[PDB]
């Protein structure tokens, strides 16, 4: 789990000689930065 | 170098106004990284990566572009060298330049400068190939290497004790073509050493050093300079800056290079696109929006096809044309092996930037998804991932659109699922008569039928290796050829006795009829319901 997923069609490689260059993609896990929550008073009556 | 570890058959093609490179050549495109590399921005770049980014699955493979200006480099003049570099356009104004001296032991610096893009290499201790050091008990250890007057290159090293040579080294010619021979022979000699630079390799072909004039070695580390020497060693095969040669090297303050120029778009883009001729391209689209370039390119398919290369185009509409607009548009470049686009709308492209979108990119992407797609698939139907779509056109207005030729996208909304797919593969010959010309992928099984064909028969009869080839042996081969066609789903059917031919000699002329895999199209349901 420390990273999500990966597109592996997204993946390449090139070779010359004896050199190789790649190419890929991730996803990191992503992270949570900000909550703000409303809140509203209300009223209704208890009753016997 | 270190060795270290650190973190389709259809060829597709392109023509814009590129940021970068040098104009008026023709580049092989395969990777994005390389893209950014070479070019910095401009619809071209723009197109090349959304084309790889085109469908949720279907890619453009290679892609054959080339820059459409008439640029020129940034340089200066200062001193013996003239300054050089790479990057055409306006933007090579940018480039900033200027040499300093060293306080270590006199050497020469080049600090590479381009600060809009963090750019800041250096090449340390320009010069000072070896130091001689002396020894001996002699007075003063005087030495020079002189130069030839009438082109300041290098002849001789010569070490002179007190006032007469021990001995000399001489470059005319002999074995002491390179500097650190002369760096084993003066080590060889009892009252000199020669030791060479731990600043890098500099080993340095002996007819590129420098002027020494008796200098004493007998209290010194003396250098032997040779500043042009290893001026090329260090700046012409890196970076993006080097000097050529037009008076002495001199050193010069920081300095802005001119004459960067973009240069305007002509109005004919013929003779640049003759460039892609011979390169092996088959889809080719542009991106001014210009009909007199759209005819050129017209003329180019059609160009290539007589040749014996057919190729095919497809052509952008701007930003929001009309009915009015798309049918004088379609109308004036009525030929076949071109198609018309007629919808734009917003493609969230790559780099994460919400695009409004002018329909040459949509027929960017289109090019793309069609060369990605294999011999014979058709683009109908097929996603083209737009993000959102700008379009006034109903079930019968796209009909219209249909009847004239000219290509367009539907959204087509599934049940709480939208997606956005295109109607019809039908190109600018508007007749439905000929469906060769008037459906693209019916047209490109038929160019690849045709090529391979006459790939075979290249060999098989145009060696023309004898008058005994009989007509009935032309036949046999054809219904060789169509069996094999045939065989793997290439054709439909032949007509197992209609080959026919007539032959004269080297002349032989041949007729066939092919059934085609025609393709289904149309539905009507007649819903009814009891009880």
């Amino acid at each position: 789990n420390e990273i999500q997923d990966f597109p592996a069609e997204d993946v390449q490689v090139i070779v010359e000689g004896n050199e190789a260059r790649i190419s890929m993609t991730v996803y990191p896990i992503r992270s949570f930065k900000k909550i703000s929550v409303s809140l509203v008073y209300k009223q209704q009556t208890l009753q016997a | 170098t270190r060795p270290h570890a650190s973190i389709s058959e259809k060829v597709f093609c392109l023509i814009g106004q590129a940021e970068g490179g040098e104009p008026n050549t023709v580049y092989e495109l395969r990777n994005y990284s390389q893209a950014k590399r070479l070019f910095r921005s401009g619809e071209l770049l723009d197109a090349i990566e959304l084309a790889w980014g085109s469908n949720p699955n279907y890619t453009a493979g290679r892609i054959l572009a080339m820059r459409i200006e008439d640029a020129k480099p940034a340089s200066a003049e200062i001193g013996g060298l003239k300054i050089t570099s790479k990057i055409y356009g306006n933007v090579a104004n940018n480039i900033q330049v200027g040499l300093e001296k060293n306080t270590l032991s006199d050497s020469l610096r080049l600090r590479v400068i381009f600060q809009d893009d963090r750019f800041n290499e250096v090449y340390d201790n320009i010069g000072n190939i070896f130091t001689i050091k002396y020894k001996g008990e002699e007075a003063n250890a005087t030495f020079s290497v002189e130069h030839d007057e009438e082109t300041q290159k290098a002849s001789r090293l010569v070490l002179k004790v007190g006032d007469q040579e021990v001995k000399s080294y001489d470059l005319t010619g002999g074995a002491y073509d390179y500097t650190n021979a002369i760096i084993t022979d003066i080590n060889q000699l009892p009252d000199f050493e020669a030791k060479l630079s731990p600043f890098g390799d500099k080993n340095l072909e002996s007819s590129k050093l420098d002027k020494i004039e008796n200098a004493n070695i007998k209290d010194k580390a003396v250098y032997v300079k040779a500043v042009f020497g290893d001026l090329e060693k260090q700046t012409a095969y890196n970076g993006i800056v080097s000097f050529e040669q037009l008076k002495t090297i001199e050193p010069f303050e920081l300095t802005k290079l001119k004459g960067g120029t973009n240069g305007e778009p002509p109005a004919t883009w013929a003779d640049k696109l003759d460039k892609f001729a011979h390169e092996g391209g088959y889809y080719i689209v542009p991106l001014s929006s210009k009909q007199s370039v759209h005819a050129e390119v017209a003329s180019f398919v059609k160009e290539r096809s007589d040749a014996g290369e057919p190729m095919r185009a497809i052509v952008g509409g701007g930003f929001n044309e009309s009915k009015e607009q798309l049918f004088g548009r379609q109308a004036s470049l009525s030929n076949p092996r071109v198609s018309l686009v007629a919808n734009s709308g917003t493609f969230v492209m790559d780099d994460g930037r919400k695009n409004h979108v002018p329909a040459y990119m949509v027929a960017v992407a289109l090019g793309g998804l069609a060369s990605g797609l294999e011999i014979g698939e058709s683009i109908t139907f097929k996603p083209l991932r737009v993000s959102s779509l700008d379009q006034i056109y109903e079930s019968i207005d796209l009909d219209e659109l249909n009847e004239n030729g000219i290509i367009s996208i539907e959204f087509v909304r599934n049940r709480t699922n939208t997606f956005f797919r295109i109607v019809d593969d039908v190109t600018t010959f508007n007749d439905k008569s000929d469906p060769v010309k008037a459906e693209m992928a019916v047209g490109e099984a038929n160019d690849f039928l045709v090529s391979e064909l006459k790939v075979q028969l290249e060999d098989q009869f145009i060696g023309t290796r004898t008058i005994n080839t009989s007509a009935s042996i032309i036949k046999d081969f054809i219904q060789s050829y169509l069996g094999r066609k045939k065989r793997d789903n290439e054709i439909q059917d032949f007509p197992a006795e209609d080959v026919q031919v007539i032959v004269e000699g080297n002349e032989a002329r041949i007729s066939m009829t092919v059934y085609p895999i025609r393709s289904f199209k149309k539905i009507s349901v007649s819903l009814v319901y009891k009880q």
